[PDB]
């Protein structure tokens, strides 16, 4: 008789008909990835396009019934969900120009070409060509090529369209009630209605910024010793104390810099860890490394997995007949299907991809009991932080020393620990201040805060700024850098990577307090301790069904990030590091340049 | 001598939809138990007052033998005391229950590519169902203080058919459950093991 009671009854309907769409349509996607033809093409879009359109009539119900007379928050949040019409507010035709601009970026950013002067019909992609080109090549000059032909060949091609996108997602977002489409993308760490535990959008940002200027103290003493190590690879090119040029970093766009390791690594002498010997020695195979992960998943008190994850989902390299595509992910597909896609090889880095991909499965079957609409992460950052602790637990020498792929006779010693620790600062610290960039510029370019006359002059100042990375060549304003990145051309939110970075490693303090853990943060592993896990899992049942702040309290105590635990994490490194930069210039000047003659 | 017909709800080759669950009242047998014991290995074989193991040497009067299809995970409600959408809507069992549940798993038999849309169960009603009360009705259910006509935006069909097909977890897999419900009264018995 009142609008709660027939919301109950509204969400029942869509919560059962939806699964079944869901079902026959990640069905479809699962067995297109796993069998590439074009009957499974087809068989996708028509099932994919039934799960659409379903969507948006029960959309247009649940705008029927007002939020503000609602008391439960679990049907609140299904409706908030439900309510959310998308781009459909904007009109049919500015809708489909918004549809295709975002395929014609896609589509660019996917064939992208690059053609040499000597040869015009000899060009590169970027995958997996121009990535090895300058990700292992230690010429100054050619890295330059890459860097500059990937850009002025592709950033020039999507700057109108990034133009146009960037118009029509403002008028999406300022028609859906959001003051610009950076508020559409921070919606989601967006909680209300609940006394002590709310979160506004713009406190994102001002946390971000806090954590950030906490950051920023490792960052730069780790930018000192790579700025030197490269100097020292690099003599004639590189300031002691300028910036880092944007193609020096080990990478296309310089996310990451794992590619540094060979030549910034702390101790050459020391052998590094490798359980690809032991692997080749006693013939692991994809279905050992599974059944080693799930044990270590049941070690910390987590449940078996189901039989038909090993019935079905494929784990090796089908042959050649027929192609699979093959990036590793986890499938949910619902109604009690949690299958895994990923080529496996023996390999360490396939071992920790394997803990991480079940990792994500654990969390899958963990909130499988709540309704459809919240049968996800407490927020965009939760689910790769808990794969990524279980890869992070697996990691270390007392758990490899437990299974046996490692000999007993390892020596560990402090020296292993900075290289291990120097890798993981590559890996994990030197991403954080790149996120926190893009994420920014793109916050500021799509609330109108900078001219489109400067989207790459200030672009190119606050990463001299913030990054600490300047550009080879100087850019006009007929470039655009950003759209080149994958996630910028392709429309996705980038600061989950730095909320995952930092709830990784507060969920990892938190569950080696309660492993009753002794000594150094980064030796430590929660196998067979069943606290951890039950501990973990209270917070993995929950899904979304309650604000993300509870959720992450229920771990770590705390109701918002803190960055404390990543420091507390990096000690062993951040004193060895700021030992090493006593007799190198720790800071950067934006004003040098390398074009500057 | 004479044989009873629990071989034949056993082994019948569609069990009915749980919203219309096929009941058959024994009354004239010799109640033998051998036979039970080696159809399957049934997923629950809860018992609710009698000797599970020793069933024999007990006489009653009739024997209630009630044929469903239903989830794993709704086998669990089908007891003296559940509530839920099958246990309110679908078989409700009396709070003074004599007998017992043999639900075992049916998935080569109850399961298809592309979905078993043959077995529904109903989720809305306006009451609770009362014991061994079955509504095979399928009126249209209204859901808000307004004149239904049919299929709308507040108002939804009751039946939801059961989506079942080889490639789902064991919750979400087709069981087939037998409920056996004795009755014993004040009058001639016929149905008991010697
Ligand atoms: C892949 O799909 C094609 C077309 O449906 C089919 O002929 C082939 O057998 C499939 N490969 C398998 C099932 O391994
Ligand atoms: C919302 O409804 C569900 C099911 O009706 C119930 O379990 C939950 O406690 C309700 N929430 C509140 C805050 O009462
Ligand atoms: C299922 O979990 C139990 C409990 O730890 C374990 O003993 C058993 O080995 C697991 N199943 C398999 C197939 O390993
Ligand atoms: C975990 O427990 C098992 C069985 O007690 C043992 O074999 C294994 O070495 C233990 N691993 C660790 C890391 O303690
Ligand atoms: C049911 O009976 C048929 C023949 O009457 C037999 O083939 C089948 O195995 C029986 N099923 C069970 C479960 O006993
Ligand atoms: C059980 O199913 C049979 C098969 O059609 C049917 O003849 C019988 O009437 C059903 N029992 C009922 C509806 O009580
Ligand atoms: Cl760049
Ligand atoms: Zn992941």
């Amino acid at each position: 008789s009142t609008i709660e009671e027939q919301a109950k009854t509204f969400l029942d309907k869509f919560n059962h008909e939806a699964e079944d769409l869901f079902y026959q349509s990640s069905l479809a996607s699962w067995n297109y990835n796993t069998n590439i033809t074009e009957e499974n093409v087809q068989n996708m879009n028509n099932a994919g396009d039934k799960w659409s359109a379903f969507l948006k009539e029960q959309s247009t119900l649940a705008q029927m019934y007002p939020l503000q007379e609602i008391q439960n928050l679990t049907v609140k949040l299904q409706l908030q969900a439900l309510q959310q019409n998308g781009s459909s507010v904007l009109s049919e035709d500015k809708s489909k120009r918004l549809n295709t601009i975002l395929n014609t970026m896609s589509t660019i950013y996917s064939t992208g070409k690059v053609c040499n002067p000597d040869n015009p019909q000899e060009c590169l992609l970027l995958e997996p060509g121009l990535n090895e080109i300058m990700a292992n090549s230690l010429d100054y000059n050619e890295r330059l090529w890459a860097w500059e032909s990937w850009r002025s060949e592709v950033g020039k091609q999507l700057r109108p369209l990034y133009e146009e996108y960037v118009v029509l997602k403002n008028e999406m977002a300022r028609a859906n009630h959001y003051e610009d489409y950076g508020d559409y993308w921070r919606g989601d760490y967006e909680v209300n209605g609940v006394d002590g535990y709310d979160y506004s959008r713009g406190q994102l940002i001002e946390d971000v910024e806090h954590t950030f200027e906490e950051i920023k103290p490792l960052y730069e003493h780790l930018h000192a010793y790579v700025r030197a190590k490269l100097m020292n690879a690099y003599p004639s090119y590189i300031s002691p104390i300028g910036c880092l040029p944007a193609h020096l970093l080990g990478d296309m766009w310089g996310r990451f810099w794992t590619n540094l390791y060979s030549l910034t690594v702390p101790f050459g002498q020391k052998p590094n860890i490798d359980v690809t010997d032991a692997m080749v020695d006693q013939a692991w195979d994809a279905q050992r490394i599974f059944k080693e992960a799930e044990k270590f998943f049941v070690s910390v008190g987590l449940p078996n997995m189901t039989q038909g994850f090993w019935e079905n989902s494929m784990l090796t390299d089908p042959g050649n007949v027929q192609k699979a595509v093959c990036h590793p992910t986890a499938w949910d597909l619902g109604k009690g299907d949690f299958r895994i896609l990923m080529c496996t090889k023996v390999t360490m880095d396939d071992f920790l991809t394997a803990h991480h991909e079940m990792g994500h499965i654990q969390y899958d079957m963990a909130y499988a009991a709540q309704p459809f609409l919240l049968r996800n992460g407490a927020n965009e950052g939760f689910h790769e932080a808990v794969g990524e602790i279980m890869s992070l637990s697996a990691a270390t020498p007392k758990h490899l020393k437990s299974i046996g792929l490692l000999s007993p006779d390892f020596q560990e010693d402090n020296e292993t620990e900075i290289n291990f620790l120097l890798k993981q600062a590559l890996t994990i610290v030197g991403t954080l201040p790149f996120t926190y960039m893009l994420e920014k510029w793109r916050w500021m370019v799509f609330k109108g805060e900078i001219p489109k006359d400067q989207w790459m002059k200030k672009w190119w100042e606050m990463k001299r700024e913030i990054v600490g990375v300047v550009e080879p060549v100087p850019h006009d304003e007929t470039y655009c850098d950003p759209a080149s990145l994958f996630h910028v051309s392709n429309d996705y939110s980038f600061i989950r990577y730095y909320t995952r970075t930092l709830y990784q490693f507060q969920f990892q303090e938190a569950l080696c307090q309660a492993a009753k853990h002794e000594g150094p943060l980064h030796k430590c592993d929660i196998s067979n301790s069943t606290e951890a896990g039950q501990k973990l899992f209270n917070m993995l049942r929950l899904g979304k069904s309650e604000p993300w702040t509870l959720a992450l309290e229920n771990v770590v105590g705390a109701k918002n990030m803190n960055v404390r635990p990543l420091l507390n994490y990096f000690e062993p490194l951040f004193t060895w590091l700021k030992d090493q930069n006593k007799n190198s210039f720790v800071g950067w000047s934006t004003d040098w340049s390398p074009y500057a003659d | 001598t004479n044989l009873c017909p629990f071989h034949e709800v056993f082994n019948a080759t569609r069990f009915a939809s749980v919203y219309a669950w096929n009941r058959t009242r024994i009354s004239n047998c010799v109640a033998d138990y051998s036979v039970l014991y080696n159809f399957a290995p049934f997923f629950a074989f809860k018992c609710y007052g009698v000797s599970p193991t020793k069933l024999n040497d007990l006489c009653f009067t009739n024997v209630y033998a009630d044929s469903f299809v239903i989830k794993g995970n709704e086998v669990s409600q089908i007891a003296p005391g559940q509530t839920g959408n099958i246990a309110d809507y679908n078989y409700k069992l009396p709070d003074d229950f004599t007998g017992c549940v043999i639900a075992w798993n049916s998935n080569k038999l109850d399961s298809k590519h592309s979905g078993n849309y043959d077995y529904w169960y109903r989720s809305f009603r306006k009451s609770k169902l009362k014991p061994f009360e079955r509504d095979i009705s399928t009126e249209i259910y209204q859901a808000g203080n307004k004149p239904c006509k049919g299929k709308g935006p507040n108002c939804y069909f009751p039946l939801e058919s059961y989506g079942f097909r080889p490639t789902y977890g064991v919750g979400h897999q087709p069981y087939r459950v037998v409920v056996l419900s004795f009755e014993l009264l004040h009058a001639p018995a016929t149905v008991c093991g010697p």
